[PDB]
RNA sequence: GUGGGAGAGGGUGGUGGAAUUCCCGGAGUAGCGGUGAAAUGCGCAGAUACCGGGAGGAACGCCGAUGGCGAAGGCAGCCACCUGGUCCACCCGUGACGCUGAGGCGCGAAAGCGUGGGGAGCAAACCGGAUUAGAUACCCGGGUAGUCCACGCCCUAAACGAUGCGCGCUAGGUCUCUGGGUCUCCUGGGGGCCGAAGCUAACGCGUUAAGCGCGCCGCCUGGGGAGUACGGCCGCAAGGC
């Protein structure tokens, strides 16, 4: 699973500030915790659908984030991506 | 409709998620080996749904059986 | 790393030595597969409900352990080959939900 | 020729027809009769009354060994079953225990057209 | 975000008992089976019924329900690992980041197709027995594909609530599932029944709208011809759009 420890750990690497718990970037870096771990599950188990449901999912949300966050201010649009390696 | 008596009524203190309690669970199966309908048992909803898995766990240690011959018919 | 109980039924034939045997491959197997062990019930020879092995009793052993849960089914895997063990099974400890309180 | 004395006294009932088997305490056969042993041939071997004959035909064979005492053990349901337990019950043995064992299974197997649904 | 809840939601490995069939042994005799009645069939190479052992395939009785989960298809023995969705309390953080959605992409009961396994029971086709005026059937005895498994196809349906998705507004009563709380009761999510206003051609719907409103998609335009022909795209084919 996810433990509550990597939770905390991410989050503060991404927090804007002591305290922050739902910036844009905590956000998107939860959900690409998330979707790095839904995909390393999917290279195994790719009869499970269900489960890939919750990835498309998952992978839209963040794009709307970053579709967000592109708009409005690119400068931590890209720092954002440059931190989690995204977009390829 | 089960007036004759009611089998949590008839039990006092008991963990419902005990699988190798055999003197307990043994009250809530039949006189064949199946498990108590909610009109004997007097549980609830939730309280069925638990005690039914710890009976099934019990069954396959072998505590409780799966089925019984039936007597006297 | 979460917390367990293993349920072993093995033959209640066996005299003093070849159960000291099995529970010490027991004790040996959970230090291969790293059972952190908690504390342990031994319940003995025991009247079946049927005949397991078409023994109408068996020796009854219980595990409250700790251990790695990415080698759970392994461990069981291994105290499976026993042929003195007829019954494994390995379940998630949890908190007593209680009726009639 | 072997004396049992006591055993148990198996009744297979079914719609079509009803069939007593005598055993000694540990299962093994002594004699045994049915619809067909006594001159029923057709649907008439499903019967009350076929049933009643052939249970009293398996324990007058049965009294030939000298039993006394059986327990009987019901399997299937069918027309005769009640009345071959009723034909037993006063045949001159004793009825020591009646046990129904009839085999459900737990959804095993799929079952023929006939008993679809 | 934090902290808790519930569930046949999904994948993988493992595993438990009942039953059927088959094989072995024991005991035992003249039939069993089946139907409206029968017959075919099976049985003296010893069947049916009965006890003990063993093999294998499939499916999970009671629990179980007017119950739950899921976007749909659909999901039910148990254990573990991996994984999706959701609900509540707290008012903590972001600051309109929202809704819908042509095309696209993914999913998609059964049946069906390719390869390879498996094959207990059931069973299209087929072979018999009956019935009938006939009986290419309904009934009975057999039986191949298939039903099962891995992988790849196929893409349909009475795929149904015959009711697109989201959001606001509009009496209640009651049953139930699952939370929270000052736990007679208050409060949130879900499933039922009856009904205010209202709507409807009627049937009926009625805070789970088919009411009152806004947003966006999909669709209809008399019956037959016809889901046909042609063209195109897809498919191993059947065929699909
Ligand atoms: N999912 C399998 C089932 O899990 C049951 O237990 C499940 C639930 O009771 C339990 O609920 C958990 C819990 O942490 C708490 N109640 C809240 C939490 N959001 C839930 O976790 C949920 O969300 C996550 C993704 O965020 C999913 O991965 C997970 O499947 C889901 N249950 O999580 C478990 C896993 O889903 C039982 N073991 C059994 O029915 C079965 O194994
Ligand atoms: N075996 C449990 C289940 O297996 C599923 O798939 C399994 C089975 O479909 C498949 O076949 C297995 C295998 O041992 C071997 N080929 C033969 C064996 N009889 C089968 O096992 C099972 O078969 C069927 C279901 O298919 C069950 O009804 C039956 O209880 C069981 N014998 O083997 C797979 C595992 O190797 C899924 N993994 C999951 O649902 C679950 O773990
Ligand atoms: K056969
Ligand atoms: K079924
Ligand atoms: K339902
Ligand atoms: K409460
Ligand atoms: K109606
Ligand atoms: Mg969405
Ligand atoms: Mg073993
Ligand atoms: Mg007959
Ligand atoms: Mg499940
Ligand atoms: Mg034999
Ligand atoms: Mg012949
Ligand atoms: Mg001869
Ligand atoms: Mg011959
Ligand atoms: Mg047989
Ligand atoms: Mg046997
Ligand atoms: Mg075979
Ligand atoms: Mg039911
Ligand atoms: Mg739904
Ligand atoms: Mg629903
Ligand atoms: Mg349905
Ligand atoms: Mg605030
Ligand atoms: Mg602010
Ligand atoms: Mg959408
Ligand atoms: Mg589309
Ligand atoms: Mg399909
Ligand atoms: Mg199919
Ligand atoms: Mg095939
Ligand atoms: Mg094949
Ligand atoms: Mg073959
Ligand atoms: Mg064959
Ligand atoms: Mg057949
Ligand atoms: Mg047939
Ligand atoms: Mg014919
Ligand atoms: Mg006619
Ligand atoms: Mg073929
Ligand atoms: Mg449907
Ligand atoms: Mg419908
Ligand atoms: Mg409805
Ligand atoms: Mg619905
Ligand atoms: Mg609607
Ligand atoms: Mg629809
Ligand atoms: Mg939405
Ligand atoms: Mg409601
Ligand atoms: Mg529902
Ligand atoms: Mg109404
Ligand atoms: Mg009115
Ligand atoms: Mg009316
Ligand atoms: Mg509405
Ligand atoms: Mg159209
Ligand atoms: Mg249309
Ligand atoms: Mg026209
Ligand atoms: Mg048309
Ligand atoms: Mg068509
Ligand atoms: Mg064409
Ligand atoms: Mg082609
Ligand atoms: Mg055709
Ligand atoms: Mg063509």
């Amino acid at each position: 699973p996810i433990t509550k420890e990597e939770k905390q750990k991410v989050i503060q690497e991404f927090a804007r500030f002591p305290g922050d718990t739902g910036s844009t970037e905590v956000q998107v870096a939860l959900l690409t915790l998330r979707i790095n771990r839904l995909s390393e599950h999917l290279k195994v188990h790719k009869k499970d659908h269900h489960s890939h449901r919750g990835l498309l999912m998952m992978v839209g949300q963040r794009r709307r984030l970053l579709r967000y966050l592109q708009r409005e201010d690119p400068e931590r649009y890209r720092a954002l991506i440059e931190k989690l390696g995204i977009r390829g | 409709p089960s007036r004759k008596a009611k089998v949590k009524a008839t039990l006092g203190e008991f963990d419902l998620r005990d699988y190798r309690n055999v003197e307990v669970l043994k009250r809530f199966l039949s006189e064949t080996g199946k498990i108590l309908p909610r009109r004997r048992t007097g549980l609830s909803a939730k309280e069925q749904r638990i005690l039914a898995k710890t009976i099934k766990r019990a069954r396959i240690l072998g505590l409780l059986p799966f089925t019984e011959k039936l007597v006297r018919k | 790393m979460r917390r367990y109980e293993v349920n072993i039924v093995l033959n209640p034939n066996l005299d003093q030595s070849q159960l000291a045997l099995e529970k010490e491959i027991i004790q040996r197997a959970l230090e291969n597969y790293g059972a952190r062990v908690e504390k342990v019930e031994e319940l003995g020879l025991r009247r079946l409900a049927y005949p397991i092995a078409k023994d109408p009793q068996g020796y009854f052993l219980w595990y409250q352990v700790e251990m790695p849960e990415d080698r759970v089914n392994d461990l069981a895997r291994e105290l499976r080959i026993r042929d003195n063990v007829r019954r494994v099974m390995v379940v998630k400890s949890q908190e007593p939900f209680l009726a009639n309180a | 020729k072997r004396q049992v004395a006591s055993g148990r006294a198996y009744i297979h009932a079914s719609y079509n027809n009803t069939i007593v088997t005598i055993t000694d305490p540990d299962g093994n056969p002594i004699t045994w009769s049915s619809g067909g042993v006594i001159g029923y041939k057709g649907s008439r071997k499903g019967t009350p009354y076929a049933a009643q004959l052939a249970a009293l035909d398996a324990a007058k064979k049965a009294m030939a060994y000298g039993m006394q005492s059986v327990d009987v053990i019901v399997r299937g349901t069918g027309a005769g079953r009640e009345q071959a337990i009723r034909a037993l019950q006063a045949s001159g043995l004793q009825v020591k225990s009646i046990v129904d064992d009839t085999p459900v299974p737990h959804n095993g197997c799929r079952p023929k057209k006939k008993f679809r649904k």
